[PDB]
DNA sequence: GGCTGATCGTGCAAAAGTCGTGCCAGCCGTCT
DNA sequence: AGACGGCTGGCACGACTTTTGCACTCGACTAA
């Protein structure tokens, strides 16, 4: 990482034409999640992380 | 003057520079919508 | 038969032994109890907006992101006020130095001139000495700042210069020897170099409020204090009465075992919990009856109390105390303390008496503070003190309690008045 | 055999730690 | 300008605390 475009490759957008929407695959799912929940568990007041 | 969080920046920083020019973005409203309703058992995106 | 203490005879063993069950509840673990007690339920089937905050303060950030972006910088110079910007402390100071800061860009075209530039950019920055690192150049920075009409401001600057040991050690003869200064005329530099704000970059910071939810609450409105545990916080079980009424009715032999099980495992857990709650409000009252005497007496005249005094006071043994002495912090009108805090070690005084040494060390604190800032009390001074207290203490030992309280050498405290 | 199942079960103790208080070695501020 | 003086500060031995690592054999039989 040079860290000149690094930034600039933040900012950029394709031309988002010709959206479509149709039903969902599980393994598509999976691809879009990149982790798992298992505990209902949201936030500590310990230690606030 | 809405959620574009890049957008608001960059037109501050021409305005204070006087160039008046408009550069879009795309707004942050539109992926909040985005991942609600992928959130949901739905397929969406955008093409090309 | 008869009274005597003879001492040879048959007996038989001591309590029983392997009670995991009820040393785990004797231990207090708060939420991580209440995590464990989830746990078990899941183990034990048995067992039972449109208003957002919507803030985005700068949190001073965003506003240097903000000043970097309206500032003319070249794209490399972007790059390194931004990557100065990230290794920024919340007090206002750098912290990773100027060889890791070039070390990090990984640029054979870097060089430590570029970045003593961008310091020095970084330098114009407002507050004045933003990520100094330095107190010295932090300070150098805000003295710039101001102008040059003000008197002893090439004095102030000199003695920022390298005269900084002399005022840490508040070293006023040898830095008068050192630097040749004029006499009681360096007070006013000194005054204004205390008048400089260190770590400006603190103003950042916004204060977050913190969440301590007390197990016990004591009012002891108009007398008769009643020690009464937090409700919300007291943990409830429900037993599954479909469960319950579905354990006959069962014709597998199979099922209604696990059923016969997972309700005896149940209600053995809520036999431990309710004991467990009852030992603890037992021994809350206890303190109580214990603390009045300390609440009454206050917190300079804090009474002495040992383990086994409370373990007298309850009928549990001492290693129940200890166990449920650990994590506990109750709700006082006066404050909230931990209840391992009551505890206190009996320093013998005159009379006999028996000093705490909390107490002891709350009243050196209060006199210590009631002291001239021209001299400062003496260790051995302090012996005077504690002879007008009218109770024995071991100044030598003193010197403990005082750097407990984080209180400076007497010497190093010496300051002009 | 092979543990095998089970009333009923509110310490304890023992090595470990930790503190109380004093006790000695150095050090600088100083004034002879 | 070297020595008293109180500080400072760690090291030591008693003196209070403390945590964890600990479940027999039942009363069912169990008979080869």
């Amino acid at each position: 990482k040079d860290l000149l475009k690094f930034l600039k490759a933040q900012t950029k957008t394709e031309e988002f034409d010709a959206i479509k929407i149709a039903l969902a695959s599980p393994d598509m799912i999976r691809s879009w999640s990149f982790g798992e929940v298992k505990k209902p568990e949201t936030i500590n007041y310990r230690t606030f992380k | 003057k809405s959620d574009d969080v890049n957008g608001r920046t960059k037109m501050y920083k021409n305005i204070v520079d006087g160039n008046h020019q408009m550069e879009p973005g795309m707004p942050e409203s539109f992926n909040v919508l985005l991942k609600e309703i992928r959130s949901l058992g739905i397929n969406i995106e955008l093409e090309d | 038969m008869k009274q005597g203490l003879q001492l040879r005879l048959s007996q038989q063993l001591a309590m029983t032994p392997q009670l995991q069950q009820a040393i785990r509840l004797l231990q207090l673990s708060t939420l991580e109890l209440q995590q464990e007690l989830q746990q078990a339920l899941e183990s034990n089937p048995l067992l039972e907006l449109p208003v957002y905050q919507g803030e985005t303060t700068q949190t001073l950030q965003d506003y240097l992101m903000w000043q970097v972006e309206l500032t003319p910088f070249t794209d490399t110079d972007r790059a390194i006020a931004t990557s100065i910007v990230d290794a920024v402390d919340d007090t206002g100071y750098l912290t990773i130095q100027i060889e890791d800061i070039v070390d990090s860009i990984g640029d054979d075209e870097i060089g430590l001139e570029e970045v003593e530039a961008v310091l020095k950019r970084i330098q114009r920055f407002d507050p004045v000495g933003v990520a100094a690192k330095d107190l010295r150049d932090c300070l150098l920075i805000q003295l710039s700042q101001f102008a040059k009409e003000t008197p002893w401001l090439e004095e102030a600057r000199l003695i920022i210069s390298d005269h900084l040991d002399l005022l840490a050690n508040h070293d006023f003869r040898t830095l008068m020897r050192v630097t040749r200064l004029k006499e009681e005329v360096l007070k006013e530099a000194v005054n204004l170099i205390q008048s400089l704000d260190p770590r400006p970059g603190q103003s950042i910071q916004t204060s977050e409020p913190e969440y301590v939810i007390p197990d016990v609450l004591v009012r002891k409105v108009s007398g008769r204090w009643t020690v009464e545990l937090n409700a919300d916080s007291i943990p409830r079980l429900k037993i599954n009465q479909q469960y319950a009424a579905m354990g006959n009715s069962a014709r597998n032999d199979a099922d209604g075992q696990f059923i016969r099980s997972n309700l005896q495992e149940a209600r053995w857990l809520i036999k431990s919990l309710e004991s467990r709650n009852d030992t603890l409000l037992r021994v809350s009252r206890c303190i109580v009856e214990q603390q009045q005497a300390f609440f009454e007496q206050g917190e300079e005249y804090m009474k002495p109390m040992v383990l086994a005094d409370i373990a007298q006071a309850v009928e549990m043994h001492e290693s129940t105390i200890s166990r449920v002495t650990t994590q506990k912090y109750l709700h006082s009108p006066r404050g909230i303390f931990e209840l391992k805090y009551f505890f206190s070690s009996h320093v013998n005084t005159e009379g006999g008496g028996e000093a705490s040494s909390t107490a002891i060390r709350a009243l050196v604190k209060k006199l210590i503070a009631a002291e001239n800032p021209a001299k400062p009390l003496s260790d051995s001074k302090l012996t005077s003190m504690l002879s007008e207290q009218g109770i024995m203490v071991a100044r030598r030992t003193v010197a403990k309690y005082r750097e407990s309280l984080s209180i400076p050498p007497s010497n190093q405290r010496k300051q002009l008045v």
